[PDB]
């Protein structure tokens, strides 16, 4: 839950699709960096603040960001300056969202309980309940400054409250041109608190003394130039209205306001340790829409990195796309669908449908639509999770295509040992993963581009151990399938109808004759001394043993050979010669494996030799049983095999 | 000159010594009884003196002559110690002496017997001889114990004559004819003692085989060495005659009884004679074939040391593949036979081709279980990839028509040939349904005459198509024959069955199978088929020579179902009876007559 | 430290009555699984039956809620809060 930062991002995602009114995908990052500060100062150990403050942060950042995208957009055209604007969307969040000292505790009854009557620790007292109102006023508390400076007979800072309600009932209006001379003439003179003597500049427009702002932070620190642009537009137009008129005027204010970026330029010079954090840095790539211009920056000091920016300059893109088309830089997004779905490794099990909702060019083309073909393995809960986020069709054709063709190109280094062993480990375990993404893939009318995967690897097998038969065992494990291909093969239209359909059934009868043969073979090896001295049972088991071998050989001699001779696609007669003619010696051994086991019983002998004797003497009428030994190599192998039997039966 | 004045006064002094070793003047022959032993002693101490005498002394072969002088009279010395045995035995000894009594007067008078032992007794092995043989009715008709029992003393007394030959530093006719004659009655010992054998009873008379093996090892393996030696020396084979006709059927049957005895011995006691004595190195090895075990202890170094077998290398032609490669088969041998498809020896092996083509041309003569050659052969083809052409086609025609002609015969399908009669011109039948039942058609020779037989239309049909597929081995009166016969077969049940219908199939299968383009069929006629010019004694005996009946039954048989069509072939209508047909069967078909040669075309 | 105290909330039927006082100890819903809208300007699904409780100044203004239905039952946070509970059974 709390540990899955990403997880609940990816949720709030998931719903805005289920609806597709539009602002709502932003409003829900407010709900998650939330719950995390709550989760780590609401019980548990105190340490884990140093991991709350990122999260203590990245939640007012989404609130500033709410309020600009549906100013320059949700223009209803309901019953002026458009520019303007952005200073009160600036004020909302400087002044909710901060720091507040409660209410001071023991505060004195009378007043001058001590008693230049007055000690040292007299305007201390004095000055504590000067800043704790100086503090409120500054966070919009008139409802509580109010309040506050009735409470503690501080009746000399309410005559500024109604001053600020009389310039408040002049802001929402949108005379007092000379009322706002005489604070900043105020603010010149002598004998006032540290705490009061900022506290009448800020609200006019000016700059106080430094020794106040040192004290000041530099994130707080922007609100200078926030309020000297306010009390310098409203005196340029209120200047340029002129309702004071020119008498009404004393001093020259400075007019001229400067931009958002001279005024950047001196935030993070006064306290840049701080003011230059990489969370706090965001708000004025806002105003700019530059999207990968600072995380492509931290890729090239790789000689000397931040997981909270990479999924906000991410999500912010699917939400840039869709807030204006195409606002992200095409070159950005395919860059941000890309390092996303890179980044997203430990949470790539569940976002495999959040990258949809952005697909862009990087899922219609295959490009992002590539990466899920290497961790579809064997647990099945993420091979079903896809399934949804309205994708099929084509997208299945393409990434069932690109499972199976960009693993052949890794097996190209399994077809050189033409005349050796190899490690086939890899493939014995590899492999195993490449027929999972076409059996999950349960689609009757996408079955030809699946189904020839298993022949096109009966020649990387070679000599020894070969890997059609363990592979023949894995479309055991999903066979039936053949039925749903056959229906559903009748269903579109197919002009050369006389060729595909008879390659499909003659790969399937012998393939299950070769696994056919291949537990035949492990059931008379793994007899070995069956039975032990009861071998009546084994009497006649052996008689079948010898019975199901010899009907099996001139059976998968025909099968091979039903290929005929002469075919336009010689392409599937040229591949299937070799697993042909590679099955044939290992069946005359295994009769005279009953010499080896079952020469105790002088019962093979006269049987197993004439059976394997006359086994090349009739494979010499169907062409000399063709030239398996010209496809293999094994000729003399088959003369001294038999030779044998001369020292034996005589 | 001084050495035969020499060998005079030793050859009156050997007179003297034989009526010395049998009846001695200075001794009282009156006191005891005969004095047969110290007859003997006197001699026997007068032989160390004449051979410490004649120290070197050799001259030509006048030294070989005394050594073989000596054993004329030191041998015969041995005998009367057995009468003194068989004096202790006198029942059997006295039925013998007055049987030998008798002998004597029979063969040269001179009062029957008198145990005198003038001129040296030499009538002694002529009487063991008869005795010999008298006993195979009078002991054989005796116990194994008692002619068992008996035959020990006559072993022991006869096994001591070689120890003389040791002491007198041994290195002419007469030494060949010494004791050469007793080998025509010392053949019928061994059986009579072995022919009991333990007399049944193995567990009590192991032991007595065992005590007694000693006496017919020390007869054999000395006596053999004598023949060779003799024959060498006499050269007799030339006139040969009655002397080599007992040496050399008396040689064969010893080398069988040897070999047996060898068999049936103790331990190493073969082998220990076989190392000893340089002969039967077949009946030797034969015992040595690793008869006890096949343990590498004892076979590699009794193998290693045979060294100069050449003989050995005939030794594994008996019943493999060690040796060293043993030089291939033994230099590749002389004619393989079946030993070819062995000398396969991991190699393509030019022979084995010929070894195979050896195989048809070797089931040409006294073959057997061609299953062996029938796959060997195909086999053969396969190893390879003019003859090439010759040996596929039999191959294929010899494999199927042997195949089906033993399914179709042991099947019975067909039931009979109904013409035939009571009629000895043809076992056939009984000779091919005993071919068929084993030995892979024994080897299926007669391919010709198998296809005579004809009992369904159905199974007779096929052999012209051998005959025009593989006909190229015989001569063309041969084929022309074997077709004219099929041709009257078909005839004979035309005619009976109505119609003439058993063509009606023929003339389509030769025409729907494409066999006159691949094969130029010779067209049946009249003329063709009545053509007795082919019938000589020469060829009679050819085909038919497995069969001793007299060719006279066959050549009446033959000339009988040739003039039947000969004259039921009335105004030649079956000239016709072909014409029409063929030519109205091969019309539509790409077939056109060849009246030029009677043949067929397209 | 603006310590938002909000009380009022509670469970009531369909066309009942709430009042929400939030005192500034120094009005926006959200629904079970949805974003937090905006109630209280008045929005269009609270027009008429709705009355905010925004005041000038030091001026709470507290107001409640008329003819409740079951719409309405959601979380209410505080904006210048913890969260009030409210609840309509259909």
């Amino acid at each position: 839950y709390q540990t899955e930062r990403f997880t609940k991002f990816s949720d709030t995602l998931k719903e805005f699709k289920i609806e597709q009114d539009p602002f709502n995908i932003i409003r829900e990052f407010r709900s998650a960096a939330g719950q995390l500060a709550l989760d780590l100062a609401n019980s548990g150990d105190e340490s884990n603040v140093i991991s709350s403050k990122d999260w203590e942060l990245e939640a007012r950042f989404w609130h500033l960001v709410e309020l600009l995208l549906v100013f320059r957009n949700a223009d209803l055209d309901l019953d002026d300056n458009k520019q303007l604007y952005q200073i009160w969307i600036v004020m909302v969040w400087l002044k909710e969202n901060t720091y507040v000292m409660e209410r001071p505790k023991n505060v004195p009854t009378s007043k001058w309980l001590n008693s230049n009557v007055l000690d040292v620790k007299d305007k201390e007292e004095d000055h504590i309940f000067f800043k704790y109102i100086y503090e409120l006023i500054l966070a919009g508390a008139i409802d509580e400054a109010l309040e506050e400076a009735k409470l503690s007979d501080n009746i000399s800072i309410c005559m500024i409250l109604c001053g600020i309600q009389e310039y408040l009932n002049p802001v929402i209006d949108t005379k007092h041109s000379l009322w706002r001379r005489t604070v900043y003439s105020l603010s010149q003179q002598a004998g006032l608190d540290p705490y009061e003597r900022a506290i009448y500049s800020y609200l006019s427009g000016a700059i106080p003394n430094q020794e106040v702002l040192q004290y000041s932070d530099w994130e707080s620190d922007l609100h200078i130039h926030l309020n000297q642009i306010l009390q310098t537009e409203i005196e340029n137009y209120l200047l340029e209205n002129n309702q004071v008129g020119t008498d009404e005027l004393i001093l020259p204010l400075p007019s001229h306001a400067l931009t958002v970026q001279e005024v950047l330029n001196r935030v993070a010079s006064r306290h840049p340790s701080e003011s230059e954090h990489p969370i706090r840095v965001l708000m004025a790539s806002v105003i700019l829409d530059s999207l990968p211009s600072v995380i492509h920056s931290s890729v090239e000091m790789l000689l000397d990195d931040k997981p909270y920016l990479l999924r906000i300059v991410t999500h912010l893109a699917i939400c840039l796309d869709i807030i204006n088309p195409g606002s992200v830089e095409e070159v950005d997004k395919s860059k941000l669908i890309t390092t996303y779905i890179s980044l997203l490794k430990l949470q790539g099990l569940y976002e495999n449908i959040p990258i949809y909702a952005t697909f862009l060019n990087e899922s219609d083309c295959l490009e992002a639509c590539s990466f899920i073909l290497s961790s579809l393995e064997d647990p099945q809960v993420r091979k079903k999770q896809i399934e949804t986020i309205n994708f099929l069709r084509l997208p299945a054709s393409n990434i069932l295509r690109r499972t199976t063709q960009r693993v052949f190109d890794e097996t190209e280094q399994e077809y050189s040992p033409s005349n050796e062993i190899s490690i086939s480990f890899d493939v014995n375990n590899i492999d195993m993963h490449l027929i999972y993404g076409v059996e999950w893939l349960i689609e009757g009318k996408l079955y030809v581009d699946a189904v020839h995967s298993i022949i096109a690897l009966s020649r990387r097998f070679l000599l020894n151990g070969r890997v059609k038969a363990l592979e023949q065992f894995m479309e055991r494990n999903n066979i039936g399938e053949i039925c749903k291909n056959y229906e559903l093969e009748k269903i579109a239209d197919n002009i050369s109808k006389d060729e595909n359909e008879d390659q499909f059934l003659e790969e399937i009868t012998q393939y299950e004759h070769l696994i056919k043969g291949i537990r035949e073979y492990e059931e008379w090896q793994k007899s070995v001394s069956l039975l032990s001295s009861e071998s009546n049972i084994p009497t006649l088991i052996e008689k079948l043993q010898g019975f199901s071998k010899d009907t099996f050989e001139l059976i998968k001699t025909f099968l091979v050979d039903l290929t005929s001779s002469n075919f336009a696609d010689s392409a599937d007669y040229e591949i299937l010669y070799e697993i042909r003619a590679l099955y044939t010696p290992f069946l005359l051994m295994e009769l005279h494996k009953k010499l080896v086991e079952a020469a105790k019983l002088l019962k093979i002998p006269k049987f197993i030799s004439e059976a394997l004797a006359f086994t090349s003497l009739v494979a010499n009428e169907n062409d000399k049983i063709y030239l398996l030994f010209q496809s293999s190599g094994k000729l003399k192998e088959y003369l001294d095999l038999v030779a044998r039997t001369a020292t034996l039966s005589n | 000159g001084f050495s035969l004045d020499q060998e005079s006064i030793e050859h009156d002094l050997k007179l003297t010594s034989e009526e010395i070793f049998h009846s001695n003047g200075k001794y009282i022959p009156p006191m005891l009884n005969t004095l047969g032993q110290h007859l003997s002693v006197r001699k026997e101490f007068f032989q160390n003196f004449l051979t410490f005498v004649a120290k070197n002394f050799n001259y030509k072969i006048s030294p070989e002559l005394k050594l073989d002088l000596i054993e004329k009279f030191e041998i015969l010395n041995c005998c009367i110690k057995f009468n003194s045995i068989i004096r202790q035995s006198d029942v059997l000894n006295d039925i013998w002496e007055k049987t030998l009594s008798n002998y004597n007067l029979t063969q040269n008078e001179h009062l029957t017997t008198k145990t005198v032992v003038i001129n040296s007794p030499d009538v002694f092995p002529v009487i063991f001889k008869q005795f010999l043989n008298h006993v195979v009715f009078v002991l054989f008709p005796s116990q194994n114990q008692n002619f068992k029992l008996n035959v020990t003393n006559l072993i022991n007394l006869c096994f001591y004559d070689g120890i003389l030959e040791e002491g007198e530093k041994t290195i002419p006719w007469f030494i060949n004819f010494d004791y050469l004659n007793c080998i025509n009655q010392c053949f019928f010992d061994f059986t009579f003692a072995c022919e009991e054998e333990g007399s049944l009873d193995s567990y009590k008379e192991g032991l007595l085989k065992i005590v007694k093996i000693l006496y017919y090892q020390f007869n054999q393996f000395k006596i053999w060495i004598n023949t060779q030696p003799v024959k060498s020396v006499n050269a007799n084979d030339n006139f040969i005659n009655i002397n080599n006709l007992y040496d050399d059927n008396h040689l064969d049957w010893n080398h069988v009884l040897c070999k047996v005895n060898l068999k049936e011995q103790c331990i190493q006691i073969a082998e220990f004679y076989k190392d000893l004595s340089g002969l039967v190195q077949t009946l030797q090895t034969l015992d040595q074939n690793d008869s006890t075990t096949v343990s590498l202890y004892e076979t590699f170094f009794n193998e290693f040391p045979k060294e100069f077998s050449f003989t050995l290398f005939e030794y594994l032609i008996k019943h493999q593949q060690h040796d060293v490669l043993i030089q291939f088969f033994q230099e590749s041998a002389p004619k393989y036979g079946h030993v070819a498809w062995i000398q396969q020896i991991l190699d393509g092996s030019y022979a084995d081709a010929m070894n195979t083509l050896k195989n048809i041309t070797v089931d040409d003569s006294k073959k057997g279980e061609s299953l062996s050659e029938c796959e060997l052969h195909l086999n053969v083809a396969k190893l390879s990839s003019i003859n090439t052409l010759r040996k596929i086609q039999y191959n294929l025609d010899t494999i199927d028509a042997e195949k089906n002609i033993s399914n179709k015969l042991k099947k019975g399908e067909v039931q009979i040939c109904k013409r035939f009669k009571n009629g000895s011109i043809r076992e056939v039948f009984n000779i091919l349904v005993e071919e068929l039942k084993s030995t892979t058609v024994v080897n299926l020779s007669d391919l010709v005459e198998l296809y005579s037989m004809l009992d369904d239309e159905e199974s007779l049909f096929i052999p012209l198509r051998i005959l025009s597929v593989d006909g190229d081995l015989l001569n063309f009166e041969v084929k022309k024959f074997l077709n004219a016969l099929v041709w009257r077969r078909i005839v004979l049940l035309n005619a009976s069955n109505e119609g003439d219908k058993l063509l009606q199939h023929i003339v389509k299968r030769v025409f729907d199978e494409e066999l006159p383009k691949n094969n130029d069929f010779p067209l049946p006629s009249v003329d063709l088929l009545c053509d007795k010019s082919l019938l000589t004694p020469e060829y009679i005996s050819e085909t038919y020579g497995r069969f001793p009946i007299d060719q006279n039954a066959i050549r009446e048989e033959i000339y009988e179902e040739i003039s039947q069509v000969e004259t039921l072939n009335s105004d030649n209508s079956l000239e016709i009876k072909l014409h029409s047909t063929i030519g109205s069967v091969a019309k539509e078909k790409n077939y056109t007559i060849n009246y030029e040669t009677n043949t067929v075309e397209y | 430290q603006l310590q938002l105290v909000e009380t009022g909330g509670g469970l009531v039927q369909a066309g009942g009555s709430l009042r929400l006082s939030c005192v500034a100890s120094g009005w926006f819903r959200q629904a079970p699984g949805k974003e937090r809208e905006f109630v209280a300007d008045y929005a269009d699904s609270v027009k008429g039956r709705f009355t905010i409780s925004r005041n000038n100044d030091k001026n709470t203004v507290y107001l409640q809620m008329n003819n409740l239905i079951p719409e309405d039952t959601a979380v209410y946070y505080c904006a210048a809060g913890q969260g009030t509970q409210v609840t309509v059974s259909s």
